[PDB]
RNA sequence: CGAAUCGCCACUUCUCUUAUCUGGGUGCUCUGCCCGCCCUUGUCGGCGCCCAGUACCUUCAUUUUCACAAGAU
RNA sequence: AAGAUUAUCCGCGCAAAGCGGAGGCAGUCCGUUUUUUUCUGGGUCUGCCGUUCGGUGGCAUGUGCUUGGCGCUGCCAUCUC
RNA sequence: AGCGACGUCGCUUUUUGAUCCUUCGAUGUCGGCUCUUCCUAACCUAGCGCCGCAGAAGACGCUAAGGGUUGGAUUGUUCACC
RNA sequence: CAUAAGAAUUGAGGCACCAAGUGGGCCUUCUUCGGUAAGCGGAGCAGGCGAUGCGGAAUGAACCGCUUAGGGAUAUGUGGCGUCAAAACUUGUGGGCUCAUUCUCGAUACGUGAAAAGGGUGUUGGUGGAUAGGGACAGUUGGACGGUGGCCAUGGAAGUCGGCAUCCGCUAAGGAGUGUGUAACAACUCACCAACCGAAUCCACCGGCCCCGAAAAUGGAUGACGCUUAAGCCCCAUGUG
RNA sequence: AACGACAAUGGAAGUACCUUCAUUUCUUUUUUUUACGGCCAGACCCAACCUCGCCGCGCAAUUUCGGUUCAACAUCCUUCA
């Protein structure tokens, strides 16, 4: 399948990463969106406790070259796709130069398909429902991470727009609904037509 | 909004065990997520007992007692006729057809796809209202774009004196359309 | 994993609830008053449309039981403010040292502990009410009330910890800003 | 193991590294941040160092000891006459900071 | 001639050596908002409402629908 | 990027709906109409006619500035394009 | 409070021992000066809890290592010590 | 050589010539000595390693598996089947417990911080007692009075700093008095019960999983990620029904 | 016309490039690929490995209280027993 896009609103963070690092590896550009919206399990505290504890360290002499913490919500999921990959693969990291993330959603690329989400990575489909649990922006946002203020903005007109569109589509589809009816049971009969019970 | 309940004498459809989609109604509930099942299904579904995991509960309820009889079970749940009523559920159609669908032949499919290129192109741009209605990009667009080309003929650029050139030029098409096919 | 179940709610009468999603919207006679629950979803069961609802289980853990109270209760006093509402009463208390306080009505501010130090100031959140009242012995004497129990003693509790002190022994302290009642606006149906 | 005495360190880490640092121009690392009830306002201006001398001026605060002294004091003089407003930059702020948008001219 | 990247798609096809795009939102608490309701009014059971789900587009104009020319060199 | 939009335009308007605004003329090469709706086009060459500019000059004025010079605009006219 | 006997388990390793793995065709012995950074079992600083804290003062504990944390004298020192 | 009743083996046995290379070992199940101890010392047995690699234990002389011609084809071993990383993201066909602001829930045998004591109404499941519908248990409600200091120390306690005390009545019950303390009286309280109450509840035990307990020097490592309707822990199963 | 995350040369493997060797060759000759007794292995499809014996089933029966209902009764049986 070409050119794809992934939707992560409410997708469980390991195992969605996961499952992409399988589809990296064998061989797909894959997008992700709603990113802001990928989960992070229980508190607040814990999901800080951990980031904290890596943000903390360093490579002492030149702290500058350990690891850094571009704190998208993004990012952080990414990274850990590499982590779940293997980083120092040759073929990997072309592997890496292949994949494809962006935080949040630029617009016009969804609009007559897009419908895409994967698998196991539905987060209360994979979490108990009835377990507590924390979301990405929460955490990124615990961390600071700029953008999300602006980020709702965005998100708001996307909607907007989205549902201007969806008006729109409203409208034809019942054109689209109206779409025969008529001469169509006149499907035919020798060698068993049973459109009727088929697609009819 | 959660409400199918499980209701002895409930109809329940078999999930993904081989025995799936076969039908019975609890005749128990053996616990947490086990069921004690029951049909009149000559071969399959005799008695069975089977994993709620596995099941649908189908929204026929009739009344039965608790832990019961075939004898019993087999004519009042066929007095119920709730086969039947599920029979016309329609949920159930893909999927008694996907066992269909199996075991077609391309000409079955070629009609079968057919029928909607037949309607596809015929029955809904086709016409003339929702065509006027939407319409397609291009209606829509010549339609709109007639009114900005009102513009043209009608309106503020062009065609009082232009489009005359436009009807020397129409003619002009025409006027190679005749050379150009004439050779 | 052991069956508790999700779900919504009970009641009581002349008021009305949300009776749908995570939140409880209840509307009476002091206006409407509205939560949104978290995981406080757990077995509803509508008895009268119009008349009964419930939420008492079946099944499920231990921890999940005592929730089931907790959220009746709640909801109950999201009626009780929409219904009668709350008033708090709050005397500043103070021998040694006079101490003063006026509502600016849209904050609240406290003058002279111990001399006065700083002064406190609570913004008057919206429906805590806050009146001075003084007149028919009304004494050093805040009056919060609204139709929210939980914001005007949040509100109220803030204000008891506003009136805190440090050092040198609560043998020797004592004044400060009390809680002297909370209750209801009065009683109303 | 550890050495017989404090102190603090020497110096602040943050201007480091130490550079004969480019664009040498007035790197402005922020900015003040709007408030639509103050006027559209310029927020800087361009100058040059001039020099300085001893300056004039009375003292007073509410209670301080050189209250109510004339007092001398160190001043800068910086060289002034106008910047010309040559153009209108939209920089957008996408969750990725600012970008331009656009530019507009001194024909 | 009885398989043999094959001749296509395609230096203006490219996120990649071969379906378009079926598009927007949300919760578990809903197969249509679905809905609504009724009912020993319960765990409900029953009934109702609506079109809406009933995921889902595969390009001749067909191929609802006769049908027809042309491989082999 | 805006619609599964490449056609004589633009502007405006969520968006509707809609709106407005939208030069000409002759001469010249090449040739289609087709992401399912141009509709004569395409295409350059010229010519020919005119907002703008561009330049020329002048007259005022505004503006602004040094070792009274430097710097720039109005309008007018000219000039040219 | 605060202790804590008698017991009796912990815990640590900036002690000291034990052990000789390694090191003898080599890993430059003391101390100290300097200088950094780090650790926390926080002395001071921020803020909480206790007090056998009235005040007063201290004490006890928490949360806290971000911040601070000396001049001499004498003494190679170390330690010691005014 | 039968029993009627009780081997197996025996890819030879017999038998010998003569020369090397070695004498520091080290590791282990097991036993065991010295000493607190010690990856310590020091023996006993067997086995290794040494002197081998292959395959497994993210990492390892000696742990697991297994030893080796050269290959080929097949299947197993140990060990796995979340992802990094082959294999059920185990579902059809499957079970519990467990949630863990810890520098942080935990999680491969060997393994080796197995923190220890020692705790914790974390959860999770016993056992012993119960009381228990003639009413138990909570929550209430009413009363907790009277014959009477029954009393003694006693500055001052008639029930009540203190100490020996204590029966009747009324009853549903109420102590010759549970506290609080006017120096003592008083008063204040409820222990004692009915009434309410209406169902479990009450006590002790129990042991389980789970947490506190739980402090040192470079950034930091259940391998890494992460995983928690697990990818934990434990359990079974790959299975009809 | 050789290449470069950064160990370095290293194994193994295959491709690319190759300067490459040596071999064999079609109008009755080679070459890659189909195909083929009996074979010569491996995998699918149905049959059955028996059987004494409970188990049960049925009946009745006792004890044995549960779903229906607003509950009781029906419905001593929902049923376990």
């Amino acid at each position: 399948p070409d050119i794809i896009v992934i939707d992560l609103k409410d997708h469980v963070l390991g195992r969605a990463a996961a499952i992409v690092a399988k589809q990296l590896l064998l061989g797909k550009k894959i997008t992700v969106v709603r990113c802001e919206k990928l989960t992070i399990a229980g508190s607040e505290i814990r999901n800080k406790i951990k980031y904290l504890q890596f943000l903390r360290k360093r490579k002492l002499s030149n702290p500058k070259l350990g690891p850094f913490h571009h704190r998208s919500p993004s990012d952080v999921f990414i990274r850990t796709v590499r982590s779940m990959l293997p980083r120092y693969t040759k073929r990997g990291q072309r592997a890496l130069r292949q994949l494809v993330a962006y935080e949040g959603v630029p617009v016009n690329v969804v609009r007559t398909g897009g419908r895409v989400v994967i698998p196991k990575a539905q987060r209360h489909n994979c979490y108990r429902n009835e377990r507590r649990f924390t979301v990405l922006g929460n955490m990124c946002k615990h961390v600071g991470w700029k953008y999300s203020d602006v980020v709702e903005k965005l998100e708001a007109a996307r909607i907007e727009k989205s549902g201007r569109h969806h008006k729109k589509m409203e409208k034809v589809r019942v054109a689209w609904k109206n779409a025969r009816k008529e001469a169509l049971k006149k499907m035919p009969q020798k060698n068993v037509e049973v459109l009727k019970k088929f697609g009819l | 909004v959660k409400a199918n309940y499980i209701r002895a004498g409930r109809l329940v459809r078999i999930l993904r065990g081989p025995r799936q989609n076969r039908v019975g109604v609890i005749v128990d509930i053996v616990d947490a997520n086990r069921v004690l099942v029951e049909n009149p299904c000559e071969q399959k579904m005799w008695r069975h007992v089977q994993n709620l995991k596995n099941v649908e509960p189908l929204k026929f309820c009739v009344s039965i007692s608790r832990n019961c009889s075939t004898k019993a079970l087999k004519e009042a749940l066929e007095s119920k006729k709730v086969l039947e009523k599920y029979a016309a559920t329609k949920v159930r159609r893909p999927h008694r057809a996907k066992k269909a669908f199996a075991e077609s032949t391309d000409f079955e499919r070629y009609q079968l796809r057919v029928a909607k290129r037949s309607r596809a192109y015929w029955a809904r741009k086709i016409f003339d209202e929702n065509d006027k209605k939407n319409p397609v990009s291009w209606h829509k667009v010549a339609l709109k774009k007639l009114l900005k080309n009102a513009k043209k003929v009608d309106s503020t650029p062009a065609a009082k004196k232009r489009v005359e050139k436009a009807r020397a030029a129409r003619k002009a098409r025409l006027a190679a359309g005749k050379s150009k096919t004439k050779v | 994993m052991k069956i508790k179940s999700h779900d919504q709610i009970t009641f009581p009468e002349d008021v009305t609830v949300s009776v749908k999603d995570r939140i409880v919207t209840v509307k009476g006679k002091r206006g409407t008053l509205t939560k949104d629950l978290r995981h406080l979803q757990l077995d509803f069961r509508v008895n009268k449309k119009l008349r009964t609802f419930t939420a008492v289980r079946w099944f499920g853990n231990k921890i999940n039981n005592s929730t089931i109270n907790t959220a009746l209760s709640h909801v109950r006093n999201m009626i009780t403010g929409v219904t009668k509402g709350f008033r708090f009463k709050v005397r500043f208390a103070y021998a040694h040292f006079p101490i003063s306080v006026t509502v600016e009505n849209q904050l609240v501010e406290i003058r002279n502990f111990l001399g006065e130090k700083r002064v406190r100031r609570q913004v008057v959140a919206d429906d805590v009410k806050v009146y001075r009242t003084d007149a028919a012995l009304v004494k050093d004497e805040l009056v919060l009330e609204g139709n929210d129990l939980e914001q005007v003693s949040r509100e109220a509790a803030v204000m008891h910890q506003l009136c805190l002190v440090k050092k040198k022994d609560i043998r020797k302290f004592l004044d400060g800003i009390y809680v002297q009642t909370k209750t209801n606006i009065e009683v109303d149906e | 193991s550890h050495c017989k005495f404090e102190h603090p360190r020497h110096g602040h880490l943050g201007f480091l590294p130490r550079k004969r640092s480019r664009q040498i121009r007035g790197r402005a690392r922020s900015f003040p941040k709007d408030d639509p009830s103050q006027k559209p306002h310029l927020t800087s201006f361009m100058v040059y160092k001039a020099g300085m001398t001893h300056i004039v001026r009375d003292v007073d605060r509410p209670g301080s000891k050189v209250n109510k002294k004339e007092v001398v004091e160190p001043v800068t003089i910086l060289e002034a006459p106008p910047m010309v407003v040559v153009g209108i930059v939209g920089y957008r702020q996408t969750p990725v900071g600012h970008k331009t948008i656009g530019t507009v001219w001194a024909h």
